[PDB]
């Protein structure tokens, strides 16, 4: 009752059998990526399990996704209804328009946990990545050692607990 | 009607000509930087001939294993500790080797210019060899050997212990995870010429000393094509350097890819050749610097200067931290022995000499705590003691390094002892360097690896062995052993009964 | 000297005496099968299993993966270096595959070095056998040295289709087998290059530049639908597997197998020309031998798999048919080619006895697998339509 | 035990170091070529001269043979083991020879077991591709079957006119070249057979059976001539010289080189048959590389011999008369298979020019080089006589 | 449409039916026998398949030598003796293997069923594999070893000595000169099966006790392909069984052959193996006793009873004079020592001790004389001595059998002590068994090789060392030795300081 099989994986994979619709499933997914991951998560209490089970999402979202769109669609249109070349052209514009890395960060991460397959079709979620990650670095490549550590502390907004350098 | 062929560099001539021109002809992957359509490569191959080459390899290789050496049973008649050491250097070299074959895969597909794409493209399949040749070292060991628990399963095994995260970051995702070229300065340009080329040669001296004629017999085959992934990386930046992106963004990439594989190698590389053999080739002090300072620091960098590339800014931090990094981790590895996949032995009186003598107070610390460790019984079941206890009973905390995953012991080391700890929207993160931790505030998204502590939090120690087969084939005795003779294997129970339940480290400053 | 500086542990006495002194009397597990924990296909596990099954460190959330935790360093951004999200594909693991012909790379180089040692062999025979003279001097500067080697750029653009999935693939079985499939194609696409070089030095005239099957390739009439297919297949595709599917099991398994078999295949031979066809031999020998690993991936593991049967065949006759037609344009692109063909070098009845074959090979093998019910007679009539 | 019961004196510490202590501080000689003392018919020696020259223990009676004295056993009647008396040739030297592709045993095997396990590899990916479909039956059944078939005891006979040599040769770089010259016949006998095994696999009805080839070889008209010359060269010549002469230099030229490649190389591919090609292409790949030897020893060595040029020319120039009339009737007859094509197959033009060309590069590659005075038109007009 | 092929005994199935019926289709050579027109082989084999485990076998066999033994320095780490064994053994197996490849070439001739021609087919492509392989095996000593004088040149020196006449009696001439199934009795269903195929592996079992690898290496590839030449040596009197001459020749012939090999094996194969060895393996009287007595002589024999085949007549005698017959044949070659290829050394202490436990009266014997002799200063350059004069001094002359070309002195072996002698029109003929003389006598003009003693007559001694080449590449160092030490080795004046003159012992008799 540990690494592989434990308590809390097991509720989760009687709690996405629950979802028999395109809709929830899409949303549970959706809310799931904004609890558990990445830095900005809304908490880490699923920190050991969150990668097993945020793919046991996106297996009951893939096979209805899949059940409910159309051959066009499916290829095209997000799981939200929202029409993918569309979504990756805005975000693109948004990061092309960041005036900063911290801004930049903030959109590629954002774009990660609302649009990864199944929701947003895979060939241009990873085209998205192609061009919001060449943006991300760029920005923040720049001169990447002027910043002391104490101010770059600071902009990260971290609360330093301890430190020691003889 | 005169008997005539054609040879590949003479197919090769027209192969640039083969990419043609038009809209998405460009990479896939995020870059910073604009490979030329216009670079060469530097061996004129054709998938044929490169076949050959490797193929006439390849005979000699498993030639020389399946008839002489097994005749010789040359599986045999090795070093214990050597026998073991092989189990971590070519499994995990092997890994390094595996995602060598994605990284230049990810490299073929930036490279726009065709004769670039078919240099990289000969790697993905030489990473694809040697990731089948380091597997066939474990595999004839494990069939020939004296111990094949751990050759027979580390792709498995290697998961229980600490020491393999740190590989994956400098093997691994090091390799694939980041910009096309910041992947290509970590594999090509700061790994292979600065570490994995030399090492491969280093690794077959010490095989030599300690009976183990396998490796060599392997790893040398290995080396003959390394001549060709060096010339891939000093092509990458040969393909980028008229890119004004290069002059801003190069050094940086470069910098961060030496830290990075710098910062594992170091202590790790040595703890394996002196630790994990009984016959010494040289110390570990005086091959680093002459591979890190002069080979690579010095000779190498110096020749991509006419290409804006600069000496790593964090060199003399590196070599700072060096001289006892080797020494100071495996005291946390020999504590840690039960997670690892492989049996550990402590220096006998010899070595002891050996230690003290190219490293002046090198006894009274390590030395004398690997006497009072033994004269305890850390070598002995019936004991009931794991050195972890000694760490614990004299609040030495060990942590691991968010980044590099480097186990660290700041109360205790001799080397480095700077810690800085933080909280970032509820949680908290160790880093053992300025580097690192620069890293880390500047690219948060790009480190959120557990360590094994925050895993195995609460629970006890013989539980996670046995769910991650920590077993040998009778389903009782452990793989790992704290000494590496025959008699008196510690067994599952006689870690049951010691009760150790793995707590986070870090929570001690709530 | 004679004996060398250095001492080795296995014959210096010294040092051997302290290794036997140190070794037990026995080896300390019974164990001695690596891969052991891995579940072979068939009766016994094979050496091209135990070398290449779980060498990727995947960890349990990639269906498969026996490792834990996230990866040590990713992406700016956050992107993992391998992930569920690179392909539309699911499976409950991604180690089912298996290569039929089980080739790790020792087998494989040394089956294609064989390959090509005979190759130049061959090629010394052929001209010192003065062969050449039986040689049909317009299909020679023509049809070889425009048509067929323009048709090496298209080789070529399959080849740079794998570029994706060799740094995507889940797997070690997988990418393994890709980069193959890959490596193979480029392979063929060398060894037009190659006859075009060869005939340049047997006949006095025959210049071996790549300009003019080039142009031909881009400006073209002939491949220039063809030429827009792989393009598209290459760059437009960034799901590896979709792009291995599509490119092996409908674009090459359509136009590729046509434009090699039943064309040139089919007819060098009329012209005196039994060069080509030795080439060309390899290529179909390299297409079968990809095909069986294909098969194996997309059909006996995702297609049938034993959560997500229906979902991968969903994708795939999806996959199917939003490449199905960029295929049927490049033949019929392609037809137009008979018409520079002399008179009575073959007849509609034949050009229709042929298309019918690769269709029916097509469905025979592919189509059928995943339930993607098409009509042979439409296709063929779609095709057709290029004709004079 | 693990460690086994017997000890090695380069492993066991005890043994390697009294091994090692009688050893002396270098080399007793510093000359570590073996064959140093060998005439280098190159730049430098190479490791095919090393390990065959003066393999065979002739006394120097036998020109160029370092022993002395005569056999320690002969035959009953005292025939030497080897001696000048088989055969009328005659030179200053019987090491003189060198394969030009400097084959000793490794190097040849190795070549053969390429080309099989390619052979193998193609013919799977053949009967895979399902290429049999377009080959003309009629072909097939009757000219693949019956005809192509009943050649294999033509090359077998062939090989069996070694079995003299490979025990007479005055020399080893003679008796390789010889044994290997008609290991490559038996070879091809074996691969027609094997063509013919495999199209039982793949065809309903094909009979794998010799009888019918046999029968057309023993007792039909096509092959008559053909079978009495190779039944006359291989048990009427006891001169191991006349036989690898007369087969390669005059009879398989001439013979050999129309029918597997003016007739079965030239028209197998009119009727879809790319199979039988592909077996034909080895054939004359051994033919090409067997004509190197024979050149070498024959022309270069005998014929050129400083001392008995002249005398061996005349004796060669008496063997190709001898054998050019045999020759030409196998020739002859052969011409009726003509007959039996479907009309419209080729036409006597295509096939007058077809000998032509098997008699001009006779002529170019053997007659010219010991001044045998050849009339092509006469020699072609002999055979067209069998033109029904 | 499915993949299919086909292999190698669904071709052979009808290779039988290759040959045809016609009236001179008949073996070209004499024979008293008619081999079977329906006999089968027992291996389903065609060129294309044999190519393909031949080449297998090599791949291992050079890849091993090419590699690993390389690096081992296999080559150099071999006791002296052995390495100059190795010069012998080699190249005499090299005439064996060489002549058996037109010995075959004649069989496969004589037989007329197809199958029959193409198992003794397989063994002429064997032949000149071994020839290759044996060549290998001097050419790798030559060029790694501890001294290439020999080992380079054997070819040509070999000549200068009586040792390589008796070889080509039972290796050369007896394989190929005589009757069609003389010949194969001598070949296979003797000389391999009872002598070669238990040869090849006690060879390797001598060499890896001498340190010797690269032996084992060649000669247990070589043992590989011996399944296929026994079963020809067996289907050669199966194929003859039904013939109503077979009853009234068969055992004939095989008596005479069993003599013949066993005459000059018996005793050259002991005489390498005990004193060209440091470490023994077993002394040659038990294992000739096993070969002979019961792996052959029984076991072998037994077995093709059933076709008329009785136990050699000469087979008592055999063994009456086998126990002393090597011992007799070093001191000679010992003596004559400078008329070799190789190094000699006389047997040290610790080999007297096992020579007389393992031979009582070992040491009165031989075991004085060599004492006596290196008292004399054999050993030594400026002693002014070689043993062939104390020959001459005690009156003991030496003479070479007509027959089997073995040298023999009566009125000192403890073996055979008999010596016939003929004259007869003008020629003097001297034999050492009745078996010899009676072959002689019925076929005078099969036997007048002639001897050292007659073509050396009246020459200076370093004459004839200087003329057929005996020298090491300094054009003054003898390639023969009479020690195997690094230092004081005898130089061509060190033969002419001593004005030897060659004598034909049998000018005695009037
Ligand atoms: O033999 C070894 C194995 C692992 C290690 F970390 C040190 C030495
Ligand atoms: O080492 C040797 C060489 C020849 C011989 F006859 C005895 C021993
Ligand atoms: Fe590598
Ligand atoms: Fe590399
Ligand atoms: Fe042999
Ligand atoms: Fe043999």
């Amino acid at each position: 009752l540990g690494i592989h099989s434990n308590d809390t994986r097991d509720a989760w994979v009687n709690k996405i059998a629950q979802l028999n619709t395109l809709e929830k499933a899409a949303e549970m997914l959706k809310q799931f990526r904004m609890d558990h991951t990445t830095p900005f998560r809304n908490s880490y209490e699923l920190d050991n399990d969150y990668l097993w089970i945020e793919a046991k999402l996106e297996e009951k979202v893939a096979v209805l996704k899949a059940r409910a769109f159309n051959e066009v669609d499916f290829r095209h249109k997000t799981a939200f209804g929202e029409d993918a070349k569309s979504v990756l052209d805005g975000t693109v514009a948004k990061m092309n328009a960041a005036k900063d890395k911290w801004e930049a960060e903030k959109i590629h991460i954002g774009f990660r946990q609302a649009y990864k397959p199944p929701i947003m079709p895979v060939n241009y979620f990873l085209d998205g990545e192609r061009q919001l990650g060449t943006r991300l670095m760029e920005l923040r490549n720049l001169n990447y050692y002027d910043t002391p550590l104490e101010e770059l502390r600071k902009q990260r907004g971290v609360r330093v607990v301890h430190l020691q350098s003889p | 009607r005169a008997p005539t062929s054609v040879n590949a560099q003479e197919v090769h001539r027209w192969l640039q000509s083969f990419n043609w021109d038009f809209k998405n002809n460009r990479t896939k992957y995020a870059t910073k930087y604009k490979m030329a359509n216009e670079t060469k490569e530097q061996f004129k191959l054709i998938a044929k001939e490169y076949a050959r080459m490797e193929a006439v390899k390849d005979e000699r290789q498993f030639g020389s294993l399946q008839d002489a050496l097994t005749r010789l049973n040359a599986g045999v008649r090795v070093h214990p500790k050597w026998n073991e050491t092989m189990k971590v250097v070519s499994n995990f070299l092997e890994v390094g080797e595996y995602n060598a074959i994605a990284a230049t895969g990810m490299l073929w597909d930036s490279a726009q210019a065709a004769e670039q794409k078919n240099g990289y493209l000969a790697q993905v399949l030489d990473e694809i060899r040697h990731t089948h040749q380091c597997a066939y070292v474990n595999y004839y060991f494990a069939k020939n050997g004296q111990d094949p628990a751990g050759h027979n399963d580390a792709r498995r095994t290697r998961t229980i212990g600490p020491l393999w995260k740190g590989m994956k970051r400098v093997f691994s995702d090091g390799f694939i995870s980041g910009d096309a070229v910041e992947c290509s300065l970590n594999l090509q340009l700061v790994g292979e010429a600065c570490f994995t080329n030399p090492l491969i040669v280093a690794v077959t001296e010490w095989a030599a000393a300690n009976g183990d004629e396998i490796t060599p017999t392997v790893f040398l085959s290995i080396e003959t094509d390394e001549l060709r992934h060096m010339a891939n990386g000093y092509q990458t930046v040969v393909s980028i350097a008229n890119d004004p992106a290069s002059a801003k963004y190069l050094n940086t990439d470069l910098n961060n890819a030496f830290w990075t594989q710098q910062k594992y190698f170091t202590p790790v590389l040595g703890m394996l050749f002196e630790y994990g053999s009984k016959f010494k080739v040289e110390p570990w002090v005086k091959t680093w610097d002459r591979w890190v300072y002069e080979d690579w620091g010095g000779i190498w960098i110096g020749r991509l200067g006419k290409y804006g590339v600069e000496s790593p800014r964090s060199l003399k931090d590196a070599k700072q931290d060096a001289y006892w990094a080797h020494h100071d981790l495996y005291l946390l590895a020999y504590a840690l022995w039960p997670t690892g996949f492989f049996r550990l032995a402590l220096p006998d009186q010899e070595e002891m000499e050996w230690f003290e003598a190219n490293y002046p107070g090198w006894y009274d610390h390590y030395g004398k705590i690997y006497e009072e460790w033994r004269a305890r019984g850390c070598e002995d079941p019936s004991s009931g003691f794991i050195p972890l206890m000694w760490f614990i009973e004299n609040n030495h905390p060990i942590y691991i390094d968010r980044v590099s995953q480097v186990p660290f012991c700041p109360s205790l080391a001799k080397g480095a002892s700077t810690l800085r700890v933080h909280e970032y929207n509820g949680e908290m993160h160790t880093f053992s360097d300025q580097w690192g931790e620069r890293m880390w505030l500047a690219e948060p998204e790009r480190y959120e690896c557990q360590n094994i502590f925050e895993q195995y939090e609460g629970r006890e120690l013989s539980e996670v062995i046995a769910e991650l087969h920590g077993l040998r084939s009778d389903g009782k005795t452990l793989i790992a052993q704290p000494h590496v003779r025959g008699d008196k294997l510690w067994t599952l129970d006689d870690i049951k009964r010691l009760n150790c339940v793995f707590k986070n480290p870090v929570k001690a400053f709530n | 000297s004679m004996l060398g500086e250095r001492r080795r542990g296995l014959t210096d006495p010294e040092m051997a005496a302290v290794i036997l002194k140190a070794l037990p009397e026995a080896p300390l597990d019974g164990n001695n099968k690596m891969g052991y924990f891995v579940t072979p296909r068939w009766k016994r596990l094979t050496e091209y299993e135990a070398l290449t099954v779980y060498a990727q460190p995947n960890a349990d959330w990639i269906a498969g993966g026996l490792d834990w935790g996230d990866w040590t360093q990713k992406f700016h951004g956050g992107r993992p270096s391998w992930g569920n999200e690179t392909t539309e594909l699911r499976t409950v693991d991604w180690f089912k595959h298996r290569d039929p012909l089980r080739r790790w790379h020792a087998p494989y180089v040394k089956d294609k070095a064989e390959e090509w040692r005979y190759t130049d062999r061959f090629l010394q025979g052929y001209s010192a056998d003065g062969q050449i003279r039986a040689m049909n001097p317009t299909w020679r500067d023509e049809f070889i040295n425009r048509y067929w080697g323009a048709f090496l750029f298209n080789e070529y653009g399959l080849f740079n289709a794998h570029s994706q999935g060799a740094r995507e693939a889940l797997s070690d079985v997988t990418r393994v087998s890709l980069a193959f499939w890959g490596f193979d194609k480029i392979d063929i696409a060398q060894m037009i290059q190659l006859e075009r070089g060869f005939l340049a030095k047997i006949v006095p005239g025959f210049d071996e530049s790549t300009a003019v099957p080039k142009a031909e390739w881009t400006n073209g009439e002939v491949y220039k639908s063809a030429r827009l297919a792989v393009e598209g297949l290459w760059q437009e595709v960034f799901d590896w597997n979709e792009s291995a599917f599509s490119v092996h099991a409908v674009y090459d398994a359509l136009f590729g197998q046509f434009v090699r078999r039943e064309f040139f295949q089919r007819l060098a031979p009329r012209f005196g020309d039994n060069l080509t066809p030795f080439f060309i031999n390899q290529a179909q020998t390299y297409f079968q031998i990809a095909k069986q690993g294909v098969q194996d991936l997309y059909y006996n593991c995702l297609g049938d798999d034993p959560e997500f049967s229906d979902y991968n065949r969903t994708v795939m006759r999806n996959w199917t048919g939003k490449w199905l037609e960029p295929t049927i344009a490049a033949l019929r692109d392609f037809m137009g080619l008979f018409a520079k063909l002399p008179a009575g070098t073959t007849d509609k009845e034949e050009i229709t006895a042929s298309l019918y074959r690769v269709v029916d090979d097509w469905i025979e093998d592919y189509a059928s697998r995943i339930d993607f019910k098409a009509d042979r007679d439409q296709i063929v009539k779609a095709v057709l339509a290029g004709l004079k």
